[PDB]
């Protein structure tokens, strides 16, 4: 559906298609051939730096999922409840509605104590229970 | 019956692409010897155990003449030589009048009193310095002989690194992760082409940056029988490199004894030139057998009639050329030697301590090798003595013009390139791209 | 059984034996101990830019993995059809008589197509059918 | 727990909190913004050389899991059986008594000969078994 | 934009290996540079320039 | 025109030896300072 072509449709059809945005996104369109003799120039060292942070950006996240045992694929849900103080829409609303673009402007505040909840119930406390219940 | 895709990873498939590589190097001297021109202070280290898997059932077609890993050797050195000696003695406001007579015996050498003006430590007092060099070094211009230096020509001058080693160690070449050099350990070539038992190595042989025209110093030894490395051959205008079965020791020594002479241009910098030569005037004297010699070229004439037709009339000596390009220029203990490749081709044959055969020896200081247009470097004299413990590790020909058909195809060495002598090198080396993902179908799939 | 020491033998003895062709992939004899004072030199160089492709081969493929639920292991396999007009020959056939060398000169023309089919019956259809299918 | 803070607490302790170690070990407090006009100083090159050693201690690790079925969490078991003759303590004893400290310096020996027997066990082998097992 | 100034080669060594070249000999008449243009094209343009 | 010939001292392919040279180049590259015009 194209490089971000679901960002303007709903959160439902934004999820419908979003393999694509996670596809074009390390090598597309940008990774290329990357072809005095000298490759020491302003081109070579402007392409290296930009990928430590093309690797950076991608590594952030792809740790976060290993962690939460959504590794294995794209969408993967948890153990982990919604606290209603967090947000007070429902399920299906935000879905044809907000949207993606303003739902990430709405979470981000509290993103980080989501991320903090998401590694103890769907891994510090839910395969740290398997220790003893693989066995029985 | 019901065929499903199914995805594999790891499989054992490669593509034919080139890659930056990277050095391979064991401790060498490590306390007095730390860095030497190639393998500098931090080089790459090598591993001892390598990977000697050998893979059966694989007839990949290896391109000698057309590698890749040839072309990265020869930007590496040059790239290399400028960086070493950049923070070294600029020899620009050096280069100034010169007028000389020759010895104080009338030619019983090939060295001469030269008087200049030198800059000493202070900028504003000038001192009129005597200093030795070689022959060739200068150029006529004009009771006196007045003359100039060759460099102010072509190209800025500067003074060589003091105590580093310009002699080659074992640089192996290591290939990076997701990819491999392809080992072809096979013992007949003809020229590229399948091979018979491929083997898989990311490490590959001792390999010495070899520094030398006509003849090869290091490397690889194919045996029981001399391998004809043919980039082309049926047209006789392209070069054509022969590597040996067994190797042929060859001595180098230089009984010029020169003392250590320090001037200093202008602030700080010091420039080291030939002092006195100590006891009788001789040539550098490099030396060979004449025997061993005379047996390797037994084969080399015997291979050559079944390559090129019959008995046909094959035989001359090294054509026109700068010294650089037609004698056997190569590095030992520190300066270049300049040695006659005459007493060689004076063998004509068609039908298939030790002896003492030398060579018209010839020393050279001023040295821009590979024609450096850019910056020029001074070889430094090497105080004492002068060993080579070196060898023969192949040779270089050329072509006889463009005769049609006839029964005269004389050939000499005119072989001008310094890729095609680690072509007797990275032969065996082909490298590939690795390629893990697999795709294949078999009955079996997913479920919920 | 060696780094590529299963290419010559047939796919599935190939198959057999496709751990090492990962395992010596990366960190084996080629990553050392990785040792004028500065380290600006020809070697350095070469070094560094040389890391920069070695983990790119290794990204492109690791990023399909995780985005076909075959992250987890070597070998997974798939909820997608093979369309015999691919390829006509037996699956026991190829795997003890044409090898895994002259088969990815097989696919290689359709391999991006079969990429494009991989997303979608796999993730793009099955992940997405969970949304609804996980809470009933 | 804190970066590192179960490493003085007891083996049983220290995988009861072992995620923070993993979490802060890539983009914490070392990340930063990364911010004449040149970034070719002498800071610029150590930061970058320095980044490519970060993934690599990762990435060695990070390819393991992949390749044992455990890369989808923090702890998972595998089909490997123990060999009494590495370690004759008890599984309950090292747990509250010798710690990770130095059960890293007991195992570090045969850890090469571990390795080697877990990749195939549990993926050259159970992995491999799925081929035939998989459609029945 | 053209220059009818018409110039030879003129290589002067400055110490050792470098070479300093500069403008030779002018062939022919003494001329300005003279680019050119046109002028109701830009008036044109300039019609709504004023006008915005 | 607005060429001036200009006489000035260079240094040859010999150091030591100098050689006074005649060359062209256009307005505004040299600017004044002092029978012959003498400028920098
Ligand atoms: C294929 O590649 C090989 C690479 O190994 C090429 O090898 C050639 O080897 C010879 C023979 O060794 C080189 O010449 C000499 O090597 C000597 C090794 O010295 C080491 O031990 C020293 C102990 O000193 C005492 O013994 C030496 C014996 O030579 C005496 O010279 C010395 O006066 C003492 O009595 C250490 O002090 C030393 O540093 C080494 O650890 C070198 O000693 C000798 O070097 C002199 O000059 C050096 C300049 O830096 C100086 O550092 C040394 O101290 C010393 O005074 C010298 O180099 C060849 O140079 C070498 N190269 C070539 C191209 O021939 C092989 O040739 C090559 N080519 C083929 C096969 O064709
Ligand atoms: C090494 O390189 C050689 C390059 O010469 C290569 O072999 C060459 O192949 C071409 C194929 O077209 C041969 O070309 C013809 O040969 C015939 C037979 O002698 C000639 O009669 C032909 O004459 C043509 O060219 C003349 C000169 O311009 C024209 O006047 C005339 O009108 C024709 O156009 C033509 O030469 C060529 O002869 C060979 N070279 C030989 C046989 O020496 C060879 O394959 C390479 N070998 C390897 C792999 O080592
Ligand atoms: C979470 O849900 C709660 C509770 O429903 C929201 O808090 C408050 O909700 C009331 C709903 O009656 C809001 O009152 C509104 O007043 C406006 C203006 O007078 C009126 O137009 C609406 O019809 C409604 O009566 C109230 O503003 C709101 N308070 C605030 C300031 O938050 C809560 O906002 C929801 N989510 C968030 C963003 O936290
Ligand atoms: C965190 O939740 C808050 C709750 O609304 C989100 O917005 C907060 O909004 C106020 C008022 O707009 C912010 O004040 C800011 O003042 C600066 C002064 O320079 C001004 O430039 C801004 O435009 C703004 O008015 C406040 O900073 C902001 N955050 C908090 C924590 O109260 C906010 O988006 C949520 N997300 C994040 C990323 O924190
Ligand atoms: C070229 O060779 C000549 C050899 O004639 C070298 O210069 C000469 O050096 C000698 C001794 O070093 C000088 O003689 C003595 O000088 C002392 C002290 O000044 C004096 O007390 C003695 O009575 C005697 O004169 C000699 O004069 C000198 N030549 C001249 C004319 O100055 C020269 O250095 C060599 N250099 C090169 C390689 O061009
Ligand atoms: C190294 O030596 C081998 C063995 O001689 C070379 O193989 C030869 O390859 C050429 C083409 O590269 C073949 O020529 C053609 O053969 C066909 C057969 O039908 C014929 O119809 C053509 O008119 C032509 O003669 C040649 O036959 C073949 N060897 C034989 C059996 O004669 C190999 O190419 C060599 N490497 C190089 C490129 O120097
Ligand atoms: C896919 O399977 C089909 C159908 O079986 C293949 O297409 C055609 O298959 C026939 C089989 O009878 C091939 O005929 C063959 O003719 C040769 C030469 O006369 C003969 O020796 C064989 O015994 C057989 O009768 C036919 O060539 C083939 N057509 C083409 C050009 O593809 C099809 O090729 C298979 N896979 C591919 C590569 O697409
Ligand atoms: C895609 O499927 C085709 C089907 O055979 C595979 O091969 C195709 O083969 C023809 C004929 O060999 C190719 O023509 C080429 O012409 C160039 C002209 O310079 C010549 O150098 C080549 O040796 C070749 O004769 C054609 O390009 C090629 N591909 C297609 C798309 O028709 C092909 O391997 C399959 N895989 C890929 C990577 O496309
Ligand atoms: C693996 O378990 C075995 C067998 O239990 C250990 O081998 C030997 O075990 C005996 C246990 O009776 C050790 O004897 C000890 O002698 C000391 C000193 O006299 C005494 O204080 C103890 O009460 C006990 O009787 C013996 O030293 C030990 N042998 C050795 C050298 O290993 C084995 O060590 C265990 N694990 C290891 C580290 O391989
Ligand atoms: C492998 O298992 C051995 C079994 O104990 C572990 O230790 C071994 O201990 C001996 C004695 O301490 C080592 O000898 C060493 O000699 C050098 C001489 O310079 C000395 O510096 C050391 O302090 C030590 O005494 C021996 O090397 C060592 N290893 C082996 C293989 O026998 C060892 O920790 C286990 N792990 C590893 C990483 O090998
Ligand atoms: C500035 O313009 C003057 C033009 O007067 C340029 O120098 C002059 O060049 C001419 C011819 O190149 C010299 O005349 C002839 O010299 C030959 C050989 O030496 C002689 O055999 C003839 O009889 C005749 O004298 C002329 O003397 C010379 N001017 C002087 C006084 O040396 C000058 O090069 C131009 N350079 C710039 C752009 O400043
Ligand atoms: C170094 O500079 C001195 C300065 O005196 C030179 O001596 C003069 O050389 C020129 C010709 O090159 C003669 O015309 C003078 O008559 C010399 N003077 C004396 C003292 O007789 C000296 O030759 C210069 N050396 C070089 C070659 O650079
Ligand atoms: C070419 O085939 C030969 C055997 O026909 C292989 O030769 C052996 O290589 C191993 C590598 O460890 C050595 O240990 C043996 O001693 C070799 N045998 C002898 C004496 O020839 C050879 O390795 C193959 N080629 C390549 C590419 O490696
Ligand atoms: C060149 O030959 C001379 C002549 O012997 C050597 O000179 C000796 O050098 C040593 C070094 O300390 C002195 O102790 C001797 O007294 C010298 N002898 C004499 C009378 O000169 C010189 O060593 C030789 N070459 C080099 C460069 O070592
Ligand atoms: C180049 O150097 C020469 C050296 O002779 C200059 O000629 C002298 O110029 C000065 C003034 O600049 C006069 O005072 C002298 O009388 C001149 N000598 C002669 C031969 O008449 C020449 O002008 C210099 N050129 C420049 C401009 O650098
Ligand atoms: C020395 O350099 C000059 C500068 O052009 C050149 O003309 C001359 O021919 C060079 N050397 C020779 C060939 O004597
Ligand atoms: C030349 O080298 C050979 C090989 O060591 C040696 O045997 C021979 O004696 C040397 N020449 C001399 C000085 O006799
Ligand atoms: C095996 O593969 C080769 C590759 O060309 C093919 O020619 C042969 O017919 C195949 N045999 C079968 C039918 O598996």
């Amino acid at each position: 559906l194209g490089f971000l072509g679901a960002a303007g449709s709903t959160m439902g059809a934004a999820s419908m298609a979003l393999t694509v945005q996670a596809r074009l996104l390390l090598s597309g369109i940008v990774q290329q051939q990357n072809n005095h003799m000298l490759q020491l120039t302003v081109w070579g060292i402007k392409q290296l730096q930009a990928r430590v942070l093309a690797v950076e950006r991608y590594l952030r996240d792809q740790q976060l999922l290993g962690i939460w045992g959504c590794s294995g694929k794209i969408i993967c849900c948890t153990n982990v409840p919604w606290n209603d103080s967090w947000s007070n829409k429902t399920i299906n609303e935000i879905w044809d509605n907000m949207t993606w673009m303003q739902w990430e402007k709405e979470i981000d505040n509290y993103t980080q104590h989501i991320y903090t909840l998401l590694e103890v119930s769907q891994i510090q406390q839910e395969k740290n229970e398997q220790e003893l219940l693989e066995l029985d | 019956a019901k065929k499903w895709v199914t995805v594999y990873y790891g499989v054992p498939v490669w593509k034919e692409a080139t890659t930056t590589l990277f050095c391979a190097s064991d401790a060498k001297a490590y306390d007095t010897e730390v860095h030497n021109v190639w393998a500098t202070h931090a080089c790459v280290p090598t591993d001892p155990n390598p990977q000697e898997i050998v893979l059966g059932n694989v007839t990949e077609n290896f391109n000698m003449w057309k590698n890749n890993m040839v072309e990265q050797m020869h930007e590496d050195i040059i790239s290399l030589w400028d960086q070493s000696l950049k923070p070294c003695v600029k020899l620009t406001p050096l280069c100034v009048t010169l007028n000389c007579n020759n010895v104080n015996t009338n030619n019983t050498g090939e060295m001469k009193n030269c008087s200049f003006n030198v800059t000493t430590s202070i900028r504003d007092k000038i001192k009129k310095e005597y200093a030795l060099f070689y022959k060739l070094d200068v150029v006529p211009l004009e009771n006196i002989t007045n003359y100039r230096l060759i460099n102010c020509n072509t190209s800025v001058i500067t003074q060589a690194c003091p105590k580093v080693s310009f002699e080659p160690i074992p640089i192996h070449y290591c290939a990076p992760a997701g990819f491999a050099i392809l080992k072809c350990n096979s013992k007949t070539f003809n020229g590229s082409g399948p091979c018979t038992n491929v083997s898989t190595v990311q490490c590959t042989h001792g390999i010495r940056p070899v520094v030398s025209t006509q003849l090869l110093l290091n490397g690889s030894l194919a045996e029981e029988e001399i391998v004809i490395r043919s980039e082309n051959i049926t047209d006789n205008a392209k070069t054509i490199i022969v590597q040996l079965n067994e190797a042929v020791e060859i001595n180098c020594t230089r009984p010029n004894n020169n003392t250590r002479k320090s001037i200093h241009i202008g602030p700080g910098r010091a420039f080291y030139a030939t002092g006195d030569i100590i006891g009788n005037i001789r040539q550098a004297h490099c030396n060979i057998s004449k025997a061993r010699w005379n047996e390797t070229l037994g084969q080399i004439v015997a291979k050559l009639e079944e390559q090129f037709p019959n008995k046909t009339i094959i035989f001359n000596h090294s054509s026109g050329g700068d010294p650089e390009i037609v004698t056997h220029s190569f590095n030992c203990g520190g300066e270049f030697f300049y040695c006659n490749t005459t007493p060689l081709f004076n063998s004509t044959w068609n039908n298939t301590g030790e002896q003492n055969i030398t060579l018209q020896c010839r020393i050279k200081q001023i040295i821009n090798m590979w024609q450096g247009v850019g910056k020029a470097m001074y070889a430094p004299p090497i105080r004492g003595q002068i060993r080579c413990s070196s060898n023969i590790t192949g040779l270089l020909l050329t072509r006889d013009g463009g005769r049609d058909q006839n029964g005269t195809e004389t050939f000499r060495p005119g072989g001008g390139n310094m890729r095609d002598n680690w072509r007797s090198e990275l032969y065996k080396y082909k490298v590939v791209k690795i390629e893990p993902l697999g795709i294949a179908p078999t009955a079996c799939k997913r479920r919920v």
